[PDB]
C-alpha cells in the first residue's frame, strides 16, 4: 500500500462561492484518542 | 513541493483517502487520513515530521506552519476537494464547539470522507484549520488548527 499526493488547486478565497450551512453552538468534550463527543 | 491543496490517494484501483495543504515546504493533513505513512510526491518521498493523535494532525518535511485562527464573527470558506470533483469553495458562518479548554469554530458541512484534510480559509486566504474531525448532532466538523 503506497500513498501519494496530487495537486488539486491554489489556496484562494473565491468571491462567487456557494453559501450554505448552519452555525450550531454545541457543548463538547475531546478525549485522549482525538474523539469529540457531546456533553449535557 | 509547490504550495497548494492536494489530494491524498492510495492504491486494485486508486481511491482518495483525504486532502492536505502544502505551505512553506511542509505538507499538512489529518492523522486519521494517513496514520503517519510516508507519502509519494512524484519521484520524491515525504516523511512525517510531527504528529498528534489528540489534535488529529500530522506534518511532513518540517514543523506545522499554519497559524491563522477564525476571528469568531466572520464567514469562512471550506476549500473542499471531494473525490472525483474539482476543488470548490463553500462559504459558511461557523458555529462553536464549547469545551472546557475554550471555544473552537465548527462548520456544519457534510462532504464525503475523502474530503478530510480540506482547508478552511479566512477572507485573506489564510488557512485557519482543516476539515474532518467532528461530531454528529448531521455532521459538524471542528475547524482543527495546529500550533506554530
Amino acid at each position: 500500500v503506497d500513498m501519494y499526493i496530487e495537486r488539486a488547486g491554489d489556496i484562494t478565497w473565491e468571491k462567487d462561492a456557494e453559501v450554505t450551512g448552519n452555525s450550531p453552538r454545541l457543548d463538547v468534550a475531546l478525549d485522549e484518542s482525538g474523539d469529540f463527543s457531546l456533553v449535557e | 513541493t509547490t504550495d497548494g491543496v492536494y489530494r491524498v490517494m492510495t492504491r486494485l484501483g486508486s481511491t482518495q483517502v483525504g486532502v492536505g495543504v502544502m505551505q512553506e515546504g511542509v505538507f499538512h493533513t489529518m492523522w486519521h487520513v494517513t496514520k503517519g505513512a510516508a507519502l509519494r510526491s512524484g519521484e520524491g518521498r515525504l516523511d512525517p515530521y510531527w504528529g498528534d493523535v489528540k489534535q488529529d494532525l500530522v506534518s511532513y518535511c518540517g514543523p506545522w506552519k499554519l497559524d491563522a485562527a477564525w476571528d469568531g464573527l466572520s464567514e469562512v470558506q471550506l476549500l473542499a476537494v471531494p473525490p472525483g470533483e474539482r476543488a470548490k469553495n463553500i462559504q459558511t458562518l461557523p458555529g462553536i464547539f464549547k469545551t472546557k479548554d475554550g471555544d473552537i469554530g465548527a462548520v456544519a458541512l457534510d462532504y464525503p470522507a475523502g474530503t478530510s484534510g480540506s482547508p478552511i480559509l479566512d477572507k485573506s486566504g489564510r488557512v485557519i484549520g482543516l476539515y474532518g474531525n467532528g461530531v454528529v448532532i448531521s455532521y459538524v466538523s471542528a475547524i482543527t488548527q495546529g500550533k506554530r
